[PDB]
């Protein structure tokens, strides 16, 4: 790997100088060599890792979308084959990226992950980037999903059971499935459920919350209340 | 309109 | 080249759809691409290889300040190497995407310009990315600088002779050289000088315009006036 | 603050 001759620590110093300047493609090499030190990752590297991917794969969705969206007016009207070649080559560069992910996760972050916050944050982060995949996934479809579904109840399973349920990363795992629910999966009625249930349970947390852990919960809490009222 | 998903 | 062997109005193409994706890299590849084919350009494609390197050096510009001014206030705290080198490896960047352009213009749109329309736009781009390199230059940084200065004279000298004033490429030239007195020249009362009577020429010509014309300029010279305001 | 140059 190129950042094999640097030092972990200038690594993570160097991701954080490049989320300053917005250099989010540096900002995930940077946190890639991290990874592949081989040391687990604390919290705050757990975040600038996340950051880092979700802006980048998060640029390519986007470029898809544009390029789709072309592709599919064009199969309404006048007719070459420029759209598709287009829209592949942007594809298959985010593909990568996912399976880039997908590869750290499993060499070896999450094996070695036994803490309930960092275990929920790895698996929720799985479940994401096959998610990412299946949105462009044209059968293997049917794989991919179940993979990201696997990936996204595992870490339920475990964030019920050791976190309560104003936690913030509880709390973004379960939007992020009721998002897999209601846009991947064909299941707007499980999307529903899952995101009131969630919003109920934690409103009746937060009494026990600091004014900071409040606002922290209640921001993302937020996000839930705006996906309900789009759904319903 | 798309849903809205975890932020940073 | 890696895009030797596709057709130029297929790279065109796809420069088109880059852009609609805000895909600025590929949209620069696709152009040098194009340029690379030996045959002049048409003023669309002039237009969509300044936009292409305009935006890719605009993101490398912004981040390469950010980390300036991280590197300037740690030598003012407590102390490494990161930030410089961090800092280095962006302008390295910088400096290449600049190299490569010059390279463009040289090799070889600039000798078979013979039209004022064309050969006042590629001359303005050679100083406009010489003016880009003298913004990080540290002596040398005069040659750089002398460079810059002498494309926009011959831009300036031929765009005088045989454009009008309102003419939108005119008025982007003189609004860019008198940027270059100010910014990097030191010459705050010559970019005065030049955007005053740029405006006022520009000004007494608007009553030839038809309506969109007349748009077109009054925008650019919105430009000159909101500078003077800073300026002065 | 900075002086503005040309738009695209
Ligand atoms: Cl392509
Ligand atoms: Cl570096
Ligand atoms: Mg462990
Ligand atoms: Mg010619």
């Amino acid at each position: 790997g190129a950042m094999g001759s640097m030092e972990r620590a200038s690594l993570i110093q160097k991701a954080k100088l490049a989320e300053q300047a917005e250099r989010y493609e540096d900002m995930a090499a940077f946190m890639k060599g991290a990874v592949e030190k081989g040391e687990e990752l604390s919290c705050e590297e757990r975040n600038l890792l996340s950051v880092a991917y979700k802006n980048v794969v998060g640029g390519q969705r986007a470029a898809w979308r544009v390029l789709s969206s072309i592709e599919q007016k064009s199969n309404e009207s006048e007719e070459g084959p420029e759209v598709r070649e287009y829209r592949e080559k942007v594809e298959t560069e985010l593909q990568g990226v996912c399976d880039t992910v997908l590869g750290l996760l499993d060499s070896h972050l999450i094996k070695e992950a036994g803490d309930a916050e960092s275990r929920v944050f790895y698996l929720k982060m799985k479940g994401d980037y096959y998610r990412y995949l299946a949105e462009v996934a044209t059968g293997d479809k049917k794989r991919i999903i179940d993979s990201a579904r696997s990936a996204y109840q595992e870490a339920m399973d475990i964030s019920k059971k050791e976190m309560p349920p104003t936690n913030p990363i509880r709390l973004g795992l379960a939007l992020n499935f009721s998002v897999f629910h209601y846009e991947i999966a064909n299941s707007p009625e499980e999307a529903i459920s899952l995101a009131k249930t969630t919003f109920d349970e934690a409103m009746a947390d937060l009494h026990t919350l600091s004014e900071d852990s409040y606002k922290d919960s209640t921001l993302i809490m937020q996000l839930l209340r705006d996906n309900l009222t789009l759904w319903t | 309109v798309r849903s809205l998903s975890e932020r940073l």
